[PDB]
């Protein structure tokens, strides 16, 4: 999972 | 009747979507794989809601800008509202161009009562999916956020955001039939619930999301 | 039912109000005429909805957060959710005690999911009479994450004004009880507040004799992290 | 009329  | 916005016009209304993908080397800020997963999304579950919805993809600051002004200057007379779905990375209290930040209070403001005559009363509509580490102006605004302020907003790869899966899952089962905070309200649980992020390092291991509803509405609003 | 809070409780639960209506003079704030009335009213809206109601006058900014804290530390098992309701001066993220100002998350802080173990999954209302800034309305014409399951009602939007009529209260009190008193027992709270927008939208004006605070306007501004419906049947 |  990555973040924005 | 009374209670609920008015839905009898031509239209229901514009949907502007607004998704940034690419990133200019200088904003140091990665691609966001996933988002055009959510940007088809959105695509088909807005339409299916009844909005003319239209896609802009890596958009500047000055073109995001652009975008909204020109979209409150437009003749809603015969549109029963508006909407705008941002999808970027995101800090305080701005959102990521291609080319840097811009204050999301700037994008939303050209909507205000008094700048913008032909949406008075009628609700208008901002999802946001980033990072958030005789009538009053301010009246008939909705914000639904991906986060509640200071925290992460999560994005799987291969799946997409969060906070954009779970809006169209619930909008294409009930958006027909629900309020829209009915619907968002199952939006926060789905996101709380459903979904908790995988990472190999820790500080991004294991972590869990709640969005976040800001409403000024002031009448209950249904799609129908 | 899955998609309502489960109000299955032996009590609705508690509803703290801290009441703030005079200063120290070291504050530079004056008297909240009208608070008193607010607090009437609240005491009952509140109680008629199912609430163990306490008030707390003139609190210092010590008094706000030891309050807070030692609710949070009570056993809620039996509650079916919490509610806070704050009277004062404020300013944006800041509530005004009688000595100084504290901001309004450490005070909310205290409920989170990993600090009120007996609150998990249960709804904690905050509604917050204060201005958040100095911004007029004119007006024209006519596991789960620790912030979960949280709902700020706020009396005006971020950077505006709050308003009160001194012999008759704040226009969102006046608005929410009047509204919870109609509808409070049939209604879902977001239809609640939602009522309460317009009513305050719709039905108050300012008047002054100053011209640069009269025939102005206000909406209020609702915050939620709940995760099901909240009714108070 | 006052503010808060
Ligand atoms: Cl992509
Ligand atoms: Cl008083």
């Amino acid at each position: 999972d990555e973040v924005d | 009747a009374t209670y609920q916005y008015n839905m009898n016009f031509e239209k229901l209304g514009k949907c502007i979507i607004i998704n940034n993908k690419n990133f200019d080397k200088v904003t140091g800020m990665g691609v966001r794989n996933g988002t055009d997963k959510d940007a088809e999304a959105l695509f088909k579950c807005f339409r299916s809601l009844g909005f003319d919805v239209i896609v802009y993809n890596d958009c500047s600051c000055a073109k995001m800008q652009d975008l909204l002004k020109k979209a409150s200057e437009e003749d809603h007379t015969n549109a029963a509202c508006f909407a705008c779905i941002l999808l970027s990375h995101g800090e305080e209290n701005v959102i990521y161009g291609k080319d840097g930040v811009t204050p999301i209070k700037d994008l939303t403001a050209h909507f205000r009562g008094d700048r913008c005559k032909t949406l008075l009363e009628k609700p208008k509509l901002f999802f946001i999916q980033a990072c958030r580490g005789k009538i009053p102006v301010e009246a008939d605004f909705l914000f639904a956020y991906s986060t509640v302020p200071g925290y992460y907003s999560w994005r799987s790869p291969g799946r997409g955001s969060w906070f954009v899966q779970a809006l169209c899952s619930i909008l294409e089962e009930h958006g027909k039939d629900l309020e829209i905070m009915q619907i968002l309200t199952r939006v926060n649980d789905r996101v709380a619930r459903h979904f908790e992020s995988q990472s190999d390092d820790p500080h991004f291991h294991e972590k869990k999301q709640i969005p976040c509803v800001v409403s000024m509405l002031t009448k209950e609003l249904y799609f129908s």
